[PDB]
């Protein structure tokens, strides 16, 4: 779960190819974000499932 | 005119693996380098403007 830049903030990357980054980015960040509260969901409703059969 | 300079030295740069050569045949206009850079280690770069801790 490391990662580099690839842009940087000083010297901006070419109009076009940033554009590109700053859209495959968010893409990638919208992908996440919906597995990290489809995640989250589930773990919450293995608990939950889980607790009251212990009982 | 670039602070009063219209001439400009523009740089070019390879990675030559181990046991290879790299041939320089020129004219003039050559920018030539004294030494190589090896990298050492390993490292991590960012940008920010924020002080150091």
């Amino acid at each position: 779960q490391q990662f580099e830049l690839i842009d940087n903030e000083f010297n901006e990357v070419e109009k076009q190819i940033g554009n590109v980054i700053n859209w495959t980015r968010d893409s990638i960040t919208e992908v996440w974000s919906y597995n990290a509260e489809l995640l989250v969901a589930m773990e919450n409703q293995h608990t939950i499932d889980l607790a009251d059969s212990e009982m | 005119q670039v602070n009063g300079l219209s001439g400009r030295i523009d740089f070019h740069w390879l990675m030559l693996n181990p046991n290879d050569t790299v041939t320089f045949s020129f004219n003039g206009a050559f920018i030539a380098p004294d030494r190589a850079s090896f990298l050492r280690g390993k490292s991590m770069g960012i940008q920010s403007g924020v002080q150091v801790d």
